[PDB]
RNA sequence: CGCGACCUCAGAUCAGACGUGGCGACCCGCUGAAUUUAAGCAUAUUAGUCAGCGGAGGAGAAGAAACUAACCAGGAUUCCCUCAGUAACGGCGAGUGAACAGGGAAGAGCCCAGCGCCGAAUCCCCGCCCCGCGGCGGGGCGCGGGACAUGUGGCGUACGGAA
RNA sequence: GGCCCCCGGCGCGCCGGGCCCGGGUCUUCCCGGAGUCGGGUUGCUUGGGAAUGCAGCCCAAAGCGGGUGGUAAACUCCAUC
């Protein structure tokens, strides 16, 4: 018998549920490599023209790493939380959803680390999280 | 905080994953060596803690320690002397379980030198330490001002000579009142220096 | 085997005690080898002051001697934050510092380290380039000479009170010295149970107040 | 009679006027946050307790107070650390009858 | 079934690196007895010592206090004088035995994790182009490959810090 | 004291890399190291003695907390890290 904080970990998402929350996501991936590279360079030529530089609005994207989204989690500036189900050390994000719970801030168990790592060019990511989305795209947010 | 959480939860206990994945590990050290290389640190709280990054060049191996007292090894276990120096039943090593891990993981790896060690399981005949490891000569390592201290060759293989926290505590090393058999350095030095002679060249 | 006296001794292991120090013929030539490290070293830093840092003067621990004062470890935090010296600067301008000392009365400041300024612009921190746009004060006291040497340790030892010839006032005669002492002393040790015993006093005479 | 100065007991100034300090930063570490404190009490109710402070509440619950504190002493040790115990040991009871009743 | 990820886990005369072995005067971690002494003898003493094992360096271990103190307070480590054959231990017999204060030699301070903020802002490898090149580096072209969201770099560490 | 060779030497002149960083006052926000300390028990070791240090096994935390204040214990101040 798994424990009650373990066996949360088992009721994971419906698969098409799962597939329009990543279809959402692949809108809002950050910027992997070279793209980056080329982005940044435009942006230094952009110095020049006075219309970009490094500081600069970025539209909204995604929150990674298990720390950053425990701490916006904390501070209440998360309006989504999708986290993988299988993760080496449970103990990682065991304590996760309770969080979630005491702060009323959505949260979902999606399957595979495999396709969090995919939202990004890494390999795998606990988490992620929508902080805030582009307005035009809030309401098929508020749906999910 | 993430790892203030993970913290929070090492030091409480009385949740079963413990039971679960130490299992995972008393098969395989049997299936597989004693010895073994682990691919990730399973508590990146306690060895980030220890101090540990997972650039490239860090290792950790984890390894099983069996445990008990020590009988001390002589035929048939009747000492020969006088009886006071008899007894193989009840003797205690002068060193802790952590630190003969630690040192068995080195000595099975040379090139590779200990920086700590902490605990992940412990059955009810044995304890399943792990070991952090550096690669001494990798040039994302000596490349690192912070830490290089590590490449130097007075850290030759420091966990023989018991320079890590696994070890020192056996040293009887510490400062205050509750240690004056180590005022001088250590549980040898300040003998050596306290029964000499002293012989000026003016008496 | 005796026949006057009783006085026993150490030097026996049976495994020999030979095996432990004989040589001291060392001596002098320690005595040279450190002093003429002194001396590279105080040619090598030139014009800084022989012994290094000021050391602050401390009184020191248990009843035996806490009536003279001697140089300590190092200025404290709080006495260096009221002189307005940064922690960070003091060892820089070669000041003493350890912060582990708290400080009950901050005697130190107010010769140290004004004077130890005052010293300093006697012989100016001279200024980092040879021209001295602020990153170097006051070498006017270069420009006028230096110390081809150093000053070696600064003073810590002077000070006792003027003792003058008061002719003696009555009541002074009047108080009993020895009385004092004695029952003054009995008072502290029998503080506590007078308390016990004014209270065991007081639970009555308030139930019979009742 | 004429006052003079000598000691008696303990003193910390007899003679020398207590100049003043502020207190050091090491002497504050030990105090919670609100955000420690936080941390603490949700991972308590995430994890659980302990069999040893289970039977110990149990024995709250019949109220034998004499022999919880008894139970607590000989499996953690120290005195103090029973007496300071067995009130957080409390307080939480409390609170899990006074929320049951509501 | 098939494809594709992550995870675990394998072999390779794969690419580049590294360790063993000696000496042992001094140093460090273990193990560690008996002659002998008490006129006998086992507790003690010889002794945490010789023998045994492992591990280094030009010195090693130590080291910036979970400290001393009880004072009008000192303030990392080591070494010398001294405290002192003293406080204590002991078939309280033989014998064993420190420290703190004081005067000196020398002198020095510091760094992570954690909590945080900064667009992973970090690092390694490989191809090539320029200086150098018997300690393999400096710049640069790499729309080259990889580690790292299970945490790299900048700030910052209890002497408070940050905004 | 003289001559001739190779390796240092700290300043200078010169090129080039990258480094823009401090101080005060006021308001606000943050602040720590677990099967570890600690308790028990058995051995060893120590001048440490109702147990100095170290281990093995059993127990096993709290954060105005923890450790120490040389006789075990409860209460209560105070000092110290």
């Amino acid at each position: 018998k798994v424990p009650p904080a373990i066996n949360q970990f088992t009721q994971a998402l419906d698969r098409q549920t799962a597939t329009q929350l990543l279809k959402l996501a692949h809108k809002y991936r950050p910027e992997t490599k070279q793209e980056k590279k080329q982005r940044l360079l435009a942006r230094a030529e952009k110095k020049a023209a006075g219309k970009g530089d490094v500081p600069t609005k970025r539209p909204p994207v995604l929150r990674a790493g298990v720390n950053t989204v425990t701490t916006l989690v904390e501070n209440k500036k998360a309006q989504l939380v999708v986290i993988a189900h299988d993760v080496d050390p449970i103990e990682l994000v065991v304590f996760l959803p309770a969080l979630c719970r005491k702060m009323g801030v959505p949260y979902c168990i999606i399957k595979g680390k495999a396709r969090l790592g995919r939202l990004v060019h890494r390999k795998t990511c606990t988490t992620v999280a929508f902080t805030q989305v582009n307005s035009e795209d809030k309401g098929a947010l508020a749906k999910l | 905080g993430a790892y203030k959480y993970i913290q929070e939860l090492w030091r409480k206990k009385q949740s079963d994953v413990m039971r679960f994945l130490l299992r995972v590990r008393c098969w395989q050290y049997r299936q597989l060596s004693a010895l073994h290389r682990a691919p990730r640190p399973t508590r990146p709280d306690k060895a980030r803690r220890l101090g540990y990054k997972a650039k490239q060049g860090y290792v950790i191996y984890r390894i099983r320690v069996r445990r008990g007292g020590r009988k001390r090894p002589v035929p048939k276990g009747a000492t020969y002397g006088k009886p006071v120096h008899h007894g193989v039943n009840q003797l205690k090593f002068a060193r802790s379980l952590q630190s003969v891990a630690e040192e068995r993981a080195g000595r099975h790896c040379g090139a590779l030198r200990v920086l700590n060690s902490y605990w992940v399981g412990e059955d009810s005949t044995y304890k399943f330490f792990e070991v952090i490891l550096i690669d001494p000569f990798h040039k994302a390592i000596r490349r690192n001002p912070d830490t290089q201290w590590i490449t130097k060759p007075v850290h030759k293989h420091r966990e023989m000579r018991g320079l890590t926290s696994a070890g020192r505590k056996s040293r009887g090393l510490g400062k205050g009142h509750k240690f004056h058999h180590t005022i001088g350095g250590s549980r040898r030095a300040a003998w050596r220096r306290r029964n000499t002679l002293q012989l000026h060249r003016y008496r | 085997a005796p026949s006057r006296n009783g006085m026993i001794l150490k030097p026996h292991f049976h495994k020999d005690w030979q095996r432990r120090v004989a040589t001291w013929f060392n001596q002098p030539a320690r005595k040279i080898r450190r002093r003429k490290a002194r001396q590279a070293r105080a040619r090598r830093i030139a014009p800084r002051p022989a012994a290094g840092p000021i050391r602050p003067i401390v009184r020191c621990p248990t009843v035996r001697y806490h009536t003279k004062v001697r140089a300590g470890r190092g200025f404290s935090l709080e006495e260096l934050r009221v002189a307005g010296i940064h922690k960070k600067v003091a060892r820089t301008i070669g000041i003493s510092v350890d912060p582990r000392r708290r400080n009950k009365s901050t005697e130190s400041l107010q010769a140290n380290v004004q004077r130890l300024k005052e010293y300093r612009s006697k012989l100016v921190l001279f200024p980092r380039k040879p021209s001295a746009p602020k990153k170097g004060d006051s070498s006017a006291e270069e420009l006028k000479l230096a110390t081809q040497l150093t000053g070696p340790v600064m003073p810590i030892r002077n000070v006792f009170k003027k003792e003058k010839a008061r002719v003696i006032t009555e009541e002074e005669k009047n108080f009993k010295a020895f009385a004092s002492l004695r029952m003054a002393r009995a008072n502290a040790r029998l503080f506590g149970i007078r308390a016990k015993r004014a209270k065991e006093a007081a639970e009555q005479d308030v139930e019979k107040k009742k | 009679a004429l006052r003079y100065p000598m000691a008696v007991g303990l003193n910390k100034g007899h003679k020398v006027t207590k100049n003043v300090s502020k207190p050091r930063h090491s002497r504050r570490r030990g105090r919670l946050t609100k955000h420690t404190k936080f941390v603490r009490d949700m991972i308590r109710e995430v994890c659980g307790f302990a069999p040893y402070e289970r039977r110990a509440m149990e024995l709250l619950k019949v109220s034998k107070d004499k022999r919880a504190l008894k139970f607590i002493k000989k499996r953690v040790g120290t005195h103090i650390r029973a007496k300071r115990k067995r009130e957080e040991l409390s307080s939480v009871l409390a609170a899990m009858r006074k929320a049951a009743a509501k």
